[PDB]
RNA sequence: AGCACAGUCUUAACGAUGGAUGUCUUGGUUCCUACAGCGAUGAAGGCCGCAGCAAAAUGCGAUACGCAAUGAAAAUUGCAGUGACUGAAUCAUCAGAAUGCUGAAUGUAAACUACACCAAUUCCCUGGGAAUAGUGGUACUCCUACAGAAAA
RNA sequence: UUUGUGUUGAAGCGAAAUACGUGAGUUUUCGUGGAACAUCUCCCUAGUGCAGAUCUUGGUGGAAGUAGCAACUAUUCAAAUGAGAACUUUGAAGACUGAAGUGGAGAAGGGUUUCUUGUCAACUGUGAUUGAACAAGAGUUAGCCGCUCCUAAGGGAUAGC
RNA sequence: UAAAGCUAAAUAUAUGUAGGAGACCGAUAGCAAACAAGUACCGUGAGGGAAAGAUGAAAUAGUACUCAGGAAUGAGCAAUU
RNA sequence: UGAUGUUAGGAGGGCAAAUCCGCCGAAUUUAAGCAUAUAAUUAAGCGGAAGAAAAGAAAAUAACUAUGAUUCC
């Protein structure tokens, strides 16, 4: 909705922040194996549950 | 780059003065990083640690 | 262990302790044997290998070659000698990694720290 | 009718029964009773029952950060006097 | 340049698809031994933040992937950087200092970063000189003192 | 417990044998494989032998290039871009919605789908240079619009019981 | 010798933490979880709950060069082992 | 003697449970059916502690040539 509370809007911002891919230079590390983030979300497919 | 043992003999007034000038320098570095001038982005770590040491001495 | 029951002889436990050792403990693991000449000058039998020492290679495809240690890699458990090199498929040059237990060292680089060790080790 | 008990009446189904809960963070706070169906927030206790072993272990003592308790171990074998410090040099 | 009908079924040789078999294991399981609670001096749990480039997990708290002190003791790295000729680069120990908003949650409320009353508050030199709308206190029940008032 | 094989190639697997046994099975050859494997000299021990249970988990068929890709009146000519245009863009036509509109503005619900630039591995059940897909950066400004205040049907508490 | 009171040891421990061990299991087995596992995901809610280990001694050897092709990719007299 | 007091100094509240203390309280099942009985002074529910808790120094046994606080094998 356009009408929101403070806390809910902060939660929406936090949940948008965590939907980004792994940094590219982090792949060039040694001792590392993580190719891609296994927790990725699309808006039309999985609901936040709020 | 500062060491704790060289600070133990200072007075409170000048300890606070050193903290203030460190804060000004860190603010300047952050302002410079906000613009696309990444020449000195590696100096922030040292200034942060220096702030921590000065506060440690003052609080003890 | 052999006769004290307060330490383990289990393959699982001490094979786990080897591969997750803290960086401070890894330098004691990376030790090499002394030559006969250095075994009379010093009473010691072996020392942890350090950077600017001089070594002789005793096992592997590069056995017999001598040189100076240029770098130590505590995470891969290997050392690098000055003229034992390699070509990548690009053509770029690198060093060949040698395990410190395949090596005997023939000349030390002494300083304040190693003096106090060689003194006690007598 | 046209909003019958299947597909039709599912379209009327907006609105919320539960929302986020202060004191446990789950979407389990009845907005009209004003009471959590998981932790029972308004009251002082925690609302846990012995017929659910699985639920009882999703939110026990060791499943969190243990912020203050974790620093309290290994004192029992050092047993220093409070205010002490190692010898200098 | 020439010669095999097509389909269906059978058998060999070489391949495709699929992930059994054998070998491996920083993981489980059971037994034995020792020790044992935390909290109004704010717990367990929840939320929000912190890195030069930084999503998760791990670690930390406006000093925020770490400060001081003690024991070792040259490196640490993807790039950029930082370090000695040993309070410094890194590891371990961990007693000093610091520890956001909440939560029994305790000034009144709560799908509010809403609203009260009382005391203005905090620094630096050694009585001056400064800064700041910032800080602290106020639940209920009960015990020992105390204070005055009231009945008798 | 005894006494044995292995980088001069173990276990496993595929095709076999002038081989042995009534039989369950032993044994050996060639190929692949790259690190372990037995004991029949005699004993001990068990989560110890599969064709089925509309058995459990995983993988694969004939059906089969088959059923099907039919609501919502309808498309055509030229040009641009591009490796490649019936379903991207431009111009010209022929038409629809017909103010009770696929026109404007809000609530509940969603949470960045909004904007600019780039771009096609997968998706957009035909194509695709398109896109609500993917990537990098941006964007929401109040004394007067609202909440915040009042009381309602009602909820939670205090004293006592 | 009731209608008041205190008291160590020999006993127990499917919890938490640390140490040792076995004629135990060996990735459809063993805890649900050998891995960012009470995680991803489902339900208004109380709750439900997975799949997923192995190149090589070394990648401080992870595929340079040429030709064809818009590319993907293929081939070689060319290349690591 | 009640009450009042932001008077001074203090205590209680929540989490955790394998072992421990107090209350409350079933049915499945067996009896080849079933009602007493059994399951069981158990599961679920509500309160309170410790490195152990509880119990404990005879208003106890015996009937002997007599033993002698509690606990456990
Ligand atoms: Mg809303
Ligand atoms: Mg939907
Ligand atoms: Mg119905
Ligand atoms: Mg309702
Ligand atoms: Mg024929
Ligand atoms: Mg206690
Ligand atoms: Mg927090
Ligand atoms: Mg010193
Ligand atoms: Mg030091
Ligand atoms: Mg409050
Ligand atoms: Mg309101
Ligand atoms: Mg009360
Ligand atoms: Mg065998
Ligand atoms: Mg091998
Ligand atoms: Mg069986
Ligand atoms: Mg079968
Ligand atoms: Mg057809
Ligand atoms: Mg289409
Ligand atoms: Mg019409
Ligand atoms: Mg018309
Ligand atoms: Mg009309
Ligand atoms: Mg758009
Ligand atoms: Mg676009
Ligand atoms: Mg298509
Ligand atoms: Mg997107
Ligand atoms: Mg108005
Ligand atoms: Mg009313
Ligand atoms: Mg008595
Ligand atoms: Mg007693
Ligand atoms: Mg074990
Ligand atoms: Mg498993
Ligand atoms: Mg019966
Ligand atoms: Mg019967
Ligand atoms: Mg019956
Ligand atoms: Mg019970
Ligand atoms: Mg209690
Ligand atoms: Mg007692
Ligand atoms: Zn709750």
């Amino acid at each position: 909705g356009s009408i929101k509370r403070f806390r809910l809007k902060q939660r929406l911002g936090k949940c948008r922040r965590q939907n980004r891919p792994v940094p590219h230079w982090y792949r060039l590390k040694k001792d590392t194996k993580i190719r891609y983030n296994t927790k990725r979300r699309h808006w039309r497919r999985t609901k936040l549950g709020l | 780059n500062v060491k704790a043992y060289e600070l133990r003999t200072l007075k409170k007034k000048e300890l606070l003065d050193k903290l203030d000038e460190l804060k000004k320098e860190l603010s300047g570095l952050r302002i410079s990083k906000a613009l696309g001038n990444s020449a000195k982005n590696s100096k922030i770590h040292g200034v942060r640690k220096n702030v921590a040491r000065v506060l440690t001495v003052y609080n003890q | 262990m052999k006769f004290n029951k307060q330490k383990s002889s289990s393959r699982r436990k001490m094979r786990k302790a080897h591969f997750t050792a803290p960086a401070g403990l890894r330098r004691k693991i990376m030790s090499s044997k002394l030559s006969k000449e250095l075994r009379l000058k010093y009473k010691t039998r072996s020392l942890p290998v350090r950077k600017d020492d001089e070594v002789l290679i005793c096992r592997g495809h590069n056995h017999g070659r001598e040189g100076k240690v240029v770098k130590i890699n505590r995470k891969r458990y290997k050392i690098y000698v000055e003229r034992v090199t390699r070509e990548k498929v690009n053509g770029e040059s690198t060093f060949i990694g040698i395990h410190p237990s395949n090596v005997v060292l023939t000349k030390l680089k002494v300083d304040k720290n190693r003096k106090k060790i060689l003194d006690r080790k007598a | 009718g046209k909003a019958g008990k299947g597909t039709g009446s599912f379209g009327k189904r907006n609105g919320k029964t539960h929302f986020l809960c202060l004191r446990c963070g789950k979407r389990s706070y009845h907005l009209q009773k004003k009471k959590c169906a998981s932790c029972g927030y308004p009251s002082a206790k925690k609302r846990r029952f012995n017929w659910s072993v699985k639920a009882k272990r999703r939110n026990t003592t060791g499943t969190g950060r243990c912020r203050y308790i974790k620093t309290l171990r290994r004192k029992l074998k050092n047993k220093f006097t409070e205010g002490s410090t190692p010898k200098p040099k």
